[PDB]
C-alpha cells in the first residue's frame, strides 16, 4: 500500500510525509462554501490484492492558518459528513485493485462573521490529514500525512 | 442578452464628488458579482474592487481605498460607483463588470465576461462650450469622376464628447471619423463620407 | 503588489502568420488570463486560467506558461485581430492587469486618396478661415504633409489626425487641416 | 425547517421500469449525501446506495447493482431512483434520505410501489350471518366479506359511520393477483334483527 | 458483510416502565452505531447515532450505550408516545447494514379469544364461490394457530391469515382466518369448524 | 518467544458438543490468522478453517462448516474451537497453529486429543500366557501377558517390575466392543514354564487399579 | 479442493543416504509447505515457498519444482530424520496436505519367531476365550497372517497388531489375536497359526493341541 499525488510525489510503504497545493476560489461570499477537492490530487492502491485486503481511515484533520482563524465547516468521507476540525477517527474504506483510486476527502468551509479582506495567503498551510492503512494480513498500522497548502490567496467581502 | 447599461460622459468641477450607475438585465443580478475597473491615459488599467450584491459586501483596492465607494440597490439591480473629491489624476474611463467569482466554478471560470461600456470622467474648471458645425463641399476644380467625398468640420467644442451621423445613419459604411485634438484649449474634429456621383 | 510586464509593447504580423506575445510576472503566479480590447470597445476576456478559450472565441487563440512567463499565441492572424491585449492575475492580492500590447497588420502598400476642400462660406462668415484636407485609405502609417497656400511654404498651423488601423482592409487615414485668417 | 419530498405511489407492470424523486429543500444541496433505502413489506430495512450530488459519484449495494441507478439535478436540488426490469419482488417503500455524522438524520416519507399485471376491478362484497341460534346470549357478531378487487385501497363503514364502535377491519391479502379484505362489527343481541346493519363500501379506483 | 442482530423481534411493556433494547454486531464497529425509530404510519425518525449523541429534536427520555460489539438503548419513561418499533444500523463499512427490529407492545391481562364462524351466503352460492370465515377477537398475547377440519378431517389448503395491530384501547389483538371452496367442493361436505388455541 | 496452549485431553458422548480453546502469547495475538487442524490416528491431517481474531473474520473448510464453529476472546488472548453433534469419526487430535505474517516462522500447539465414545470407566483383566507343554526346542522362550476388556487409555506394564528390560514387546491396543484390548510378550533364556513363574506388573491410572500376576 | 499426491507411502534408506520425498498437485499452486512429525509430537515446518528452509532447519533440507511437481530432499539422514513428511498448499481454499511418507531403515532379512499360546484357564472360567500368535523380530514390515481350527480356516474375529520399526534392532513385530467363546472353545481339538511375509520362500506354521496346555 502506497499513495501519491497528481504531481507525481510519492509516499512509499510504511507511511510518511509530503505536500499537497491545491487552487482556490479567489472569492468566497459569506453564506457559501469553499470547496478543497482531495479525490483529485490524492491516489492509493493495494500492491497484494489477491490474498490482502486493505483498510484505510481519516484519523485526523487540522486546520492552519486562515482556514483555521476565519471559517467553519464538514468534512465528506465516503457517504457521510464530519466536523472539520475532526473529532474522530472516520469509518473505513476498503482497498482491493492494483490500479490507483482516488482519496474521497473534500472539505466544505464557510466564512465566519469576523472574516474579512484577504482571509488565506499564498503558499500557506490550511490543514493537515492523517491516513491512517490497517489490513488484513498482520499487524501493520502506517500513517500518511498530507500537508494541504493554498496556492492563491482568497478574500472575503466585507 | 445581457447588459450592463452606465450613464454617460460626465464633467466635473475640482474637488467636487460624482457618482457613476450601472444598471443590469438579461440576468439574475444575485446570481453574480461585480467588479470596477479604471482605464487611465487610454491605455493603463486597473482593477478598483470588487461587490457583492447579496450583502453589499466589498473588497477594494488598497490605492482606490480612500477614493471611491461601491454601493448596491438591490431592487432596481444597479450597482454605484462613487468618487469622493476628484483631481485631474481622476480623469479616465470607468467600467462595470459581471464577474463569475463568489461562488465555486465547477469548469474553473472565473472571470469579467460582461462588461458595460465605460463612463468617461473629466475633471476640469473650464465652461461647456456648444460645437461650430460647418458643412465640407468640393470646390470649382473637382474634375469630378464617379466617386466624390464630402465631410464635415467641428471646432471649438467641450468637454471631449461628440458624435457624428451621415445620412440620418442610412450611411454605415465608408465613413471615416477622427479622433479629437486639444487647439487653444477646445477640441476640434472632423469626419468624411463617401458616395458615388449620384 | 504583483507587476504584470508585457513587451514589446507593439508589434506587427502579416494575414496568416503565427505570432506570440509575452507576459512576465514580478513573483510566481497559479494562473494567468488574457483580455481583448478592440477600437471604440470595452475589454473582452478571451483567455482564461492560462489555457482555456472564453466562450465564442476561435480556436487560433492558445495560451501556455507557468511560473513568471506566460505567452499568448495567435495563429493564422486576422485583419480582426488589430486590437489590444492585457495579462491579467488574481492569484495575488491586489488584482492586476498588464502594460498591454498593440497587434499591427502588415499589409501590401497602397497610395492616398486626397481631397481638398475650401472654407466654408457659413465658416467664413464668422471671419475664421481653415482649410481642410483629408488622406483616405492608405498604408503604412507613417506619412507626411506639406501645405502650400499662395506660393510660399506656410509651415505653421497645420493639426494632423491619424485614425485606428481599419479592421477590414488594414489602412489608414489622416485628417491635416490649417487654420488662419480670412 | 429541512425536508425531503418523494413522489406518489406508482403502479407498474412487469418488465418495465420506473423512475421516483427527492426534492430536497431548506439547505444546501451538494454538502451532505443523498441514500436510499427499501423496506419490503414484513418490515426488513435495506440500504440501496448513496450518491454524492457535487460530483455524482455513486456507491451501491452487491445486491442492487445493475438494477439501480441513482442521478441528481444540483439545478433543482433533487435527486432520483431509476428500477429497471421491475418483477414482482420489487414492491416496496423506498426512502431517500439525508446523511451527517454517519447517520440518517432526516428522511423523506416514503415512496409505494407497486408492480402487478392486474386491472382495476369492483370488489365483491358478501354479508356475513350468524349461523344455528346466537353467538352468544348478549353479544353477537356480523361481518362483511370484500373480495376480489384491485388496486387497493378499499374503504369499510357501518350504518355510514354510525357504528363507531366495537368494530374491526383486517388488512388486504393478496389472492390470485386480487385483494381481499373481511370486516366485523359486534352489536348487542337485543339490537338485531330489530335494527337494520348495512356494509358500506367504496373503492375510488373503480368509482364504486 | 456486517451482520446485525437485535435480540428480540417483540417487547412487551407498560407506562412508566424502563425499556432496554439491545443490538449485536457479527463484527467489531468504531462506535458508528445508530438507532431509528418508525411510527405505525410509516415515518422515519433518527433517535441517537454514533451511539451516544441525542439527535436534535429527539426525546430527552432516549438514550444509548455501548462499545465494540454490543450496544443498547434504553428508554427511561415509557409513554404511549413511544409505542413502535426500533432499528439499530452500523456505518463502519460500506453497504450499511440494518439491524432486524424491535416492535414494543404494551402488558396486559391475558384475554381468551371469541369465535365465531359464518357459512358462505347464498349470493357467493349462486356466483359459484364459497368462503367461510372464522373470526377471533380481543385476545391476549398474540400469538395464537388456528387449523381447520373439514367432516372431521384436517386441512391445510386454501387457507388465508390475516392479523390486526394492537389496539390502542384495550391493547388487544384480533384476527380472521378464510377457507375458499369451489361450488361443489363446499356442498360436498357436511362439517366445518374453526379451532384456534 | 511465541507459544501456543491447549487443554487437557476431552472424553465426551456421542451426540454431545464440546469447546477446546488455544491459549497465545508473545506475539500480537488479535493481527494474526490462527488455524485448526485435525489428525485423525493413523491418517494424515485434514484442515478445519481459520479465524482473524481482530475483526472475527473466519474461513470455513466445506467438510466441517455445519460441524464447527470458532469464535476468540480478545481480553484472556484465547481461541475456541466447538464441536457438536459428535459422532465417531470426530475423534482425533486437533492442533491450533499461527504461521503466517512472521518470515520464516511456524508455531503449533501441543495439541488436544478429543474421544467420542459411549462406554464407562472399566478395570483390566490380566490373564497370563503359557507355552506348550515345553520349551520351544531352542535355548529361548516367549511368555505374555494379555489385558483385554478395559477403557480407557492408556495403560503401562512391565515385566518383573522392570527386570526384564530386554525381549519385551509391547503391542498397541486395539478398540473391541467398545472395549480396548491390550498385549505384551516376554523372552527369557532361563527357561520359564517349568522355571521361575515370571510375572508382570499391570497399572491402570483411569480406574486406580494395579494388578499383579504370575505365568 | 486441490488433490496433493504423495507416493509410495513408505520410503526406506540408511545412514548418509540421499533421499528424495516428491509430491503431485492436481492443479498449478504457486507455494508448497513441508512438515515432518514424529509419533506423539506436533508437525514442524521444513521448507516453505517450496525452497526456503524454516528457522533451525539443517541444511541437509532442500526443496525444488514448480507448477504441480515438487520435491523435499534430504542430503545425509541421521537418524533425527526418521519421520513421516507431508506436502501442503495454501493457494487456494480450504488448504490440504499431502497423505504422508515415512522414513524407515534399511536392514537385513529375518524370519518370524511364530508362537502360539492356549486361552487361560482363568479367562475359561469367566466364559470367555482368546487365542494369540506372537511373530516378533521380523522384517520387513510386510506380512500376512492367518487362523486355523482343527485343520480348518475361521476368517472370524480376528485381531492383528503390528509394531513400529524398533529403535535397537531395527525389526518389527505382530500379535494376533482370534476371540471365541468358551463353549466354542471346547468343541475342537487342535488350533494352527500361520505367517507369510515378504522374502518368506515357506510358510511357517506353529500348533498346540487342547490338554497339552
Ligand atoms: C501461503 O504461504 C506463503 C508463504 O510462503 C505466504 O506468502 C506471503 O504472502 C504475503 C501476502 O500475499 C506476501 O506479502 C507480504 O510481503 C510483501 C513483500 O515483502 C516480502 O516479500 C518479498 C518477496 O518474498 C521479499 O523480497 C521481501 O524482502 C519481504 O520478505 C510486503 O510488501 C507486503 O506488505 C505490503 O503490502 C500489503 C498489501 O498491500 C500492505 O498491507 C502492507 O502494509 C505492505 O504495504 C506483505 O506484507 C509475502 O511476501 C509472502 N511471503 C512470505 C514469506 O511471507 C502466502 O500469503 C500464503 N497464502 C495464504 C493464502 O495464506
Amino acid at each position: 500500500f502506497a499513495c501519491k499525488t497528481a504531481n507525481g510525489t510519492a509516499i512509499p510503504i510504511g507511511g510518511g510525509s509530503a505536500n499537497v497545493y491545491v487552487n482556490l476560489a479567489p472569492v468566497v461570499n459569506v453564506g457559501q462554501n469553499l470547496v478543497v477537492d482531495l479525490s483529485t490530487q490524492i491516489f492509493c492502491h493495494n500492491d497484494y490484492p489477491e490474498t490482502i485486503t486493505d483498510y484505510v481511515t481519516l484519523q485526523r484533520g487540522s486546520a492552519y492558518g486562515g482556514v483555521l482563524s476565519n471559517f467553519s465547516g464538514t468534512v465528506k468521507y465516503s457517504g457521510s459528513s464530519y466536523p472539520f476540525p475532526t473529532t474522530s477517527e472516520t469509518p473505513r474504506v476498503v482497498y482491493n485493485s492494483r490500479t490507483d483510486k482516488p482519496w474521497p476527502v473534500a472539505l466544505y468551509l464557510t466564512p465566519v462573521s469576523s472574516a474579512g479582506g484577504v482571509a488565506i495567503k499564498a503558499g500557506s498551510l490550511i490543514a493537515v490529514l492523517i491516513l491512517r492503512q490497517t489490513n488484513n494480513y498482520n499487524s501493520d498500522d502506517f500513517q500518511f500525512v498530507w500537508n494541504i497548502y493554498a496556492n492563491n490567496d482568497v478574500v472575503v467581502p466585507t | 442578452e445581457v447588459l450592463l447599461k452606465q450613464s454617460g460622459p460626465e464633467k466635473v468641477k475640482p474637488g467636487a464628488s460624482v457618482k457613476i450607475p450601472c444598471k443590469a438585465s438579461g440576468y439574475t443580478f444575485t446570481d453574480y458579482n461585480i467588479d470596477w475597473v479604471k482605464q487611465s491615459h487610454g491605455t493603463s488599467l486597473e482593477w478598483i474592487g470588487h461587490l457583492d450584491p447579496n450583502s453589499g459586501g466589498t473588497v477594494y483596492n488598497q490605492k482606490f481605498r480612500g477614493k471611491a465607494t461601491l454601493t448596491v440597490d438591490k431592487s432596481s439591480s444597479t450597482a454605484y460607483l462613487e468618487l469622493r473629491s476628484l483631481t485631474s489624476e481622476d480623469t479616465a474611463v470607468y467600467y462595470c463588470a459581471r464577474s463569475t467569482m463568489g461562488v465555486y466554478r465547477s469548469d474553473g471560470y472565473y472571470a469579467m465576461d460582461y462588461w458595460g461600456q465605460g463612463t468617461s470622467v473629466t475633471v476640469s474648471s473650464a465652461k461647456t462650450t456648444p460645437p461650430s458645425v460647418y458643412p465640407l463641399a468640393p470646390g470649382c476644380g473637382d474634375t469630378t469622376g464617379s466617386s466624390v467625398t464630402l465631410g464635415c468640420l467641428v471646432k471649438g467644442y467641450f468637454p471631449e464628447s461628440v458624435t457624428v451621423t451621415w445620412n440620418s445613419g442610412s450611411l454605415s459604411s465608408s465613413v471615416h471619423t477622427f479622433p479629437a485634438l486639444l487647439q487653444s484649449g477646445l477640441y476640434t474634429m472632423s469626419s468624411s463620407v463617401t458616395v458615388p456621383s449620384s | 503588489q504583483i507587476v504584470l510586464t508585457q513587451s514589446p509593447a507593439i508589434m506587427s504580423a502579416s494575414l496568416g502568420e503565427e505570432i506570440t506575445l509575452t507576459c512576465s510576472a514580478s513573483s510566481s503566479i497559479s494562473y494567468m488570463h488574457w483580455y481583448q480590447q478592440k477600437s471604440g470597445t470595452s475589454p473582452k476576456i478571451l483567455i482564461y486560467s492560462t489555457s482555456n478559450q472564453a466562450s465564442g472565441v476561435p480556436s487560433r487563440f492558445s495560451g501556455s506558461g507557468s511560473g513568471t512567463f506566460y505567452s499568448l499565441t495567435i495563429s493564422s492572424v486576422e485583419a480582426e485581430d488589430a486590437a489590444d491585449y492585457y495579462c491579467h492575475q488574481w492569484s495575488s492580492y491586489p488584482w492586476t492587469f498588464g502594460g498591454g500590447t498593440k497587434l499591427e497588420i502588415k499589409r501590401a502598400d497602397a497610395a492616398p486618396t486626397v481631397s481638398i476642400f475650401p472654407p466654408s462660406s457659413e465658416q467664413l462668415t464668422s471671419g475664421g478661415a481653415s482649410v481642410v484636407c483629408f488622406l483616405n485609405n492608405f498604408y503604412p502609417k507613417d506619412i507626411n504633409v506639406k501645405w502650400k497656400i499662395d506660393g510660399s511654404e506656410r509651415q505653421n498651423g497645420v493639426l494632423n489626425s491619424w485614425t485606428d488601423q481599419d479592421s477590414k482592409d488594414s489602412t489608414y487615414s489622416m485628417s491635416s487641416t490649417l487654420t488662419l485668417t480670412k | 425547517e429541512i425536508q425531503l419530498q418523494q413522489s406518489g405511489p406508482e403502479r407498474m407492470k412487469p418488465g418495465a421500469s420506473v423512475k421516483i424523486s427527492c426534492k430536497a429543500s431548506g439547505y444546501s444541496f451538494t454538502t451532505y449525501y443523498i441514500h436510499w433505502v427499501k423496506q419490503s413489506h414484513g418490515r426488513s430495512l435495506e440500504w440501496i446506495g448513496y450518491i454524492d450530488p457535487f460530483n455524482d459519484d455513486t456507491n451501491y449495494n452487491q445486491k442492487f447493482k445493475g438494477k439501480a441507478t441513482l442521478t441528481v439535478d444540483k439545478s433543482s436540488s433533487t435527486a432520483y431512483m431509476h428500477l429497471s426490469s421491475l418483477t414482482s419482488e420489487d414492491s416496496a417503500v423506498y426512502y431517500c434520505a439525508r446523511s451527517y455524522y454517519g447517520s440518517l438524520d432526516y428522511w423523506g416519507q416514503g415512496t409505494t410501489l407497486t408492480v402487478s399485471s392486474a386491472k382495476t376491478t369492483p370488489p365483491s362484497v358478501y354479508p356475513l350471518a350468524p349461523g344455528s341460534a346466537a353467538q352468544t346470549n348478549s353479544m353477537v357478531t356480523l361481518g362483511c366479506l370484500v373480495k376480489g378487487y384491485f388496486p387497493e385501497p378499499v374503504t369499510v363503514t357501518w350504518n355510514s359511520g354510525s357504528l363507531s364502535s366495537g368494530v374491526h377491519t383486517f388488512p388486504a391479502v393478496l389472492q390470485s393477483d386480487l385483494y381481499t379484505l373481511s370486516s366485523s362489527v359486534t352489536v348487542p343481541s337485543s339490537t338485531w334483527p330489530s335494527e337494520t346493519v348495512t356494509c358500506n363500501v367504496a373503492h375510488p379506483a373503480s368509482s364504486t
